[PDB]
């Protein structure tokens, strides 16, 4: 719940600098710096994705804050931040198949964001999905956002600009 | 029962399977007792001849990984015992699987020397269907009973 | 009580051949075997229903307080 | 728009990764089609093992399991015995409409 | 490959109490000192009083590690001979010098050889089938 | 490999004996567990209509209350299915019961003192001292008028007796008929019985000729066994006229040259009715709800 708090803190808050939102993706995609080492290599052993439970759930928010944070982070010289053109398209085509384990919402918007700005090519593997698929705590929490639009019209006086609108 | 300490007696003090010996002189008190043991003589007689569609159904219905009775998490077939007409299976060689499928794979087959309640003569010409005899854990020889 | 509609086990209508079944025994003498059968039953099931049965409706018919005597 | 998810219900915990060895939970069911497709399961040449199986009578519950040999998952063979179960009500009706209509 | 191989001639064909299982007995015609005693399925594949055998035991077909019911195409040792079984010697035993008598557990079917120069090629091995043709 | 397409080069239908309430058909090498299926259906998830719910208001007779609700579902009311819809019960009576869910009916029986002259017979002795089963009257309830110009709810036997009354007894209720299946309860049967059985065959095994012949019929029901003369020794005419009986295996000298045993994949459907629907119908309301009973496993979402 804390990186799906994470998550949403930083795609919802405008009074924050560019060069802070680097900073989580100088420790949060760190942070797959080190997955990419140590446990890339249990799924040889007999086990399914059950146990990487924990592994998707930060996941989920580093494609949240791409699916919202897009026209932040150019340069004069037609680059990104990274390489944020690059870093997506390593992590999915891994032999871990994230394209199931991460909702079909959130990767109706990672696709077509990646189509534009030509991010990732992964659609003929989205379309490779049905011949290859206890469960509700892994549904509910890639649909439970902490920074949702609030019903609440009158608490928004006091959270007009510090609250992130669509767009 | 209402606490932890209580709900763990119930299940290694006090439950059933701990309770298979009577504590007099070792006797069993578990076991079937009408229904099966009649009807057990009939699967375990010689004329029992299974059909493939049969043999997994006579296993599949008394065992379910589903409900997680087994232990190699995959029902495991043997091979029929009439190859070239037609292929039949043996109740006989059900028993064999399903000593196969609810016990440790780690541990080997079982060998065991037993009579039964049945004499000899009842078979035919003295045939010996008395001597139970499990070798490698399979109903090789005899028929289950009472005993 | 009376005549049962349906027999116990087949799912045949029955009530319907009660009154009807008298009408081969106080009148035609026949037989059971053949009474039994001229209406149309021929499963025992419902064929011991028909030969069978009580009838002490009449019995009960008798005691009516709804009536003077 | 309305989905029945609840109808083919797939257990997991006895399920094999690959697929060729898969795990039901049919409710609305007990040995109607139970047999009837365990039947139509067991002539499809791919698969190895088609059992049915009823925990408990009273409810509806219908434990059925395809396992297979190869190139083909267990649930890919039970949609072609539910073909294969449909096609044969095609065969029923039209032998047994063809003779009400011949006398 | 093949432990056994002879030619019998049926005398007892036992009823006995089954519907579809009679216990035959039969000796050689080649060798003198051998027999069988063995049950078999007379409804699949029916034996009368005086006639001959082909018992052949074989080790396997012409390792596999599954049994999957025959495709269509294939060739087999089984091809040939009309009826086999499946089975195991659960039992070892000699009467005297060269009367060494086997047993034998066709999936629940006793069978019985005796004889000289089987102690060479019939090992209790868990997979030894067995064979008749004719 | 099995095709379906083989099935239908081995599987054939004899129609024997086709009546508006039984029909005796065969079905010509099906599966034990196909043609159970059929029989499973027929049984119980066929659709037939009833009445679960009595309203009485008025009876003070000597059959109570309960009994009398309990025999007027057991009656088969001549209602055909699909011209009524299903009834969704998770809510109360205030849409419940519709129009076009439910048909409704009504009894009013009063009985009277006749006097009449000579033991004396009850039905000239009172008016109207049996309730007959003829006496459901239908109330047109909405808009079941425009279309029940041809099929009126009559009940499809009508004389079954309801009760007796004596003079100052009355019977006022309402009946209201439920669409419903028999599974529920076992007054939605569409059937008297929906039964097989399976085609024997009688193998002579040693010629039986001469008076081994003649004493051959007696232990047989009789139009089955043809025995003419040594020539024409026996033969079997057709073992569908022969139920088993198993006779001539009481007999010593015949315990041995017979063998009586079953042709596995010939099925003698014989298909009776309670009177709702035809036989004929209602074996095609079984190939078509199995058809739709794999149609809910298969265009369905394999959960999880
Ligand atoms: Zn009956």
């Amino acid at each position: 719940k804390s990186l799906q708090y994470l998550g949403s803190y930083i795609a919802r808050a405008k009074k924050l600098s560019r060069t802070q939102i680097i900073f989580v993706a100088s420790y949060l995609t760190s942070w797959l710096n080190r997955y990419v080492i140590e446990r890339e290599e249990e799924v040889d052993q007999r086990g399914g994705m059950e146990r990487f439970k924990h592994f998707y759930a930060a996941f989920q928010a580093l494609c949240y804050i791409f699916c919202f944070r897009h026209n932040i982070f150019r340069d004069t010289d037609g680059n990104w931040e990274c390489e944020l053109d690059k870093f997506f398209q390593r992590m999915v085509i891994s032999k871990f198949n994230p394209l199931k384990f991460c909702n079909e919402n959130v990767m109706l918007m990672f696709a077509r964001i990646a189509q534009q700005e030509s991010v990732a090519y992964c659609f003929s593997i989205i379309e490779n999905n049905n011949n290859e698929r206890t469960r509700q705590q892994f549904i509910d929490l890639q649909s439970y956002f902490p920074y949702d639009p609030l019903f609440l019209k009158n608490y928004k006086i006091l959270m007009k600009e510090y609250y992130i609108e669509w767009s | 029962p209402q606490n932890e300490n209580a709900r763990a007696e119930a299940l290694n003090l006090a439950n059933t399977d701990s309770q298979y010996l009577t504590p007099t002189s070792g006797s069993p008190v578990r076991g079937l007792i009408q229904d099966h043991i009649s009807a057990g003589v009939w699967l375990t007689s010689k004329d029992s001849f299974f059909t493939r569609e049969q043999y997994q159904q006579y296993i599949y219905g008394c065992i379910r990984p589903e409900d997680g009775h087994t232990t190699r998490s995959k029902i495991v077939t043997l091979p029929p015992t009439i190859f070239k007409p037609y292929p039949l299976w043996t109740g006989k060689q059900i028993i064999t699987t399903v000593l196969l499928n609810v016990t440790p794979p780690d541990m080997p087959g079982i060998n065991l020397i037993s009579k039964n309640k049945i004499k000899n003569e009842y078979w035919g010409k003295g045939s010996l269907e008395n001597e139970v005899l499990f070798k490698d854990g399979a109903l090789l020889c005899g028929i289950l009973d009472k005993s | 009580m009376i005549v049962p509609v349906r027999c116990f086990s087949c799912g045949k209508v029955v009530g319907d051949k009660w009154e009807s079944y008298l009408n081969l025994l106080q009148e035609d003498e026949l037989d059971e075997g053949t009474a039994l059968s001229r209406l149309g039953l021929k499963r025992y099931c419902c064929r011991r229903m028909i030969l069978t049965h009580v009838d002490l409706i009449e019995k009960f018919l008798r005691y009516n307080p709804l009536e003077k005597r | 728009e309305e989905p029945d998810r609840e109808k083919i219900k797939l257990l997991t915990q006895a399920t094999s990764e690959d697929g060729t060895s898969a795990s039901f939970q049919i409710v609305e069911e007990d040995h109607t089609l139970g047999n009837a497709l365990r039947y139509v399961i067991m002539k499809n040449p791919d698969v190895e093992f088609c059992g049915y199986s009823i925990p408990h009578p009273s409810e509806n519950l219908l434990n059925i399991r395809i396992q297979t040999y190869g190139e083909t998952t267990a649930v890919d063979a039970l949609q072609k015995g539910l073909k294969d179960l449909m096609d044969l009500c095609d065969v029923v009706e039209s032998k047994f409409t063809e003779k009400i209509k011949s006398m | 490959n093949t432990l056994f191989d002879d030619i019998f001639q049926v005398s007892e064909v036992d009823p006995g109490r089954y519907n579809k299982v009679c216990r035959i007995e039969a000796a050689s015609t080649t060798q003198d000192q051998c027999k069988l005693t063995l049950d078999i399925n007379v409804e699949l594949f029916p034996v009368a009083a005086q006639d001959s055998l082909t018992v052949t035991i074989a080790s396997s077909l012409n390792a596999t590690r599954s049994w999957r019911p025959p495709q269509a195409g294939d060739r087999s040792l089984a091809d040939d001979y009309d009826y086999v079984m499946y089975g195991t010697a659960y039992k070892f035993e000699e009467v005297s010098k060269d009367l060494i008598a086997v047993y034998y557990s066709f999936g629940g079917l006793l069978m019985r050889l005796e004889g000289n120069y089987r102690n060479l090629n019939n090992l209790k091995q868990e997979n030894a089938y067995l064979l008749i043709r004719r | 490999e099995w095709n379906v397409e083989k099935f239908k080069k081995d599987f054939e239908v004899n129609i024997s004996s086709l009546d508006a309430r039984e029909a005796n058909f065969d079905l010509i090498n099906i599966d034990t567990s196909i043609a159970n299926a059929f029989r499973r259906i027929m049984i119980s998830e066929v659709p037939s209509v009833a009445a679960e719910y009595v309203y009485f208001f008025n009876n003070t007779s000597v059959i109570q209350d309960e009994v009398l609700a309990h025999r007027i579902g057991l009656v088969p009311l001549k209602v055909d299915p699909d011209m009524l819809t299903w009834v969704d019960s998770n809510l109360p009576d205030d849409e419940k019961f519709t129009d076009e869910n439910t048909i409704v009916l009504s009894l009013n029986v009063k009985c009277t003192r006749n006097p009449d002259a000579p033991s004396t017979d009850p039905k000239e002795l009172y008016n109207n001292a049996h309730v007959y089963a003829r006496d459901l009257k239908f109330e047109p309830q909405g808009r079941q008028s425009t279309t029940f110009a041809d099929c009126p709810v009559v009940p499809a036997d009508p004389d079954i007796l309801l009760a007796k009354l004596r003079p100052g007894q009355e019977i006022s209720l309402k009946a209201h008929c439920i669409l419903g299946i028999g599974g529920d309860h076992a007054k939605f049967s569409p059937v008297s019985t929906a039964s097989y059985r399976l085609l024997p065959q009688i193998n002579i095994l040693q010629p039986i000729k001469g008076e081994s012949a003649r004493r051959f019929q007696k232990c047989f029901p009789p139009g089955v066994i043809g025995i003419d003369e040594g020539s024409d020794e026996a033969y079997v005419k057709d073992a569908r006229k022969d139920t088993v009986s198993r006779e001539v295996l009481r007999y010593e000298e015949f315990a041995d040259k017979v063998k009586l045993g079953r042709v596995r994949n010939h099925f003698i459907f014989n298909v009776e009715s309670a009177g709702a629907m035809t036989p004929e119908e209602i074996f095609f309301k079984s190939v078509r709800i199995l058809k739709n009973k794999a149609e809910y496993l298969k265009n369905c979402p394999i959960t999880q």
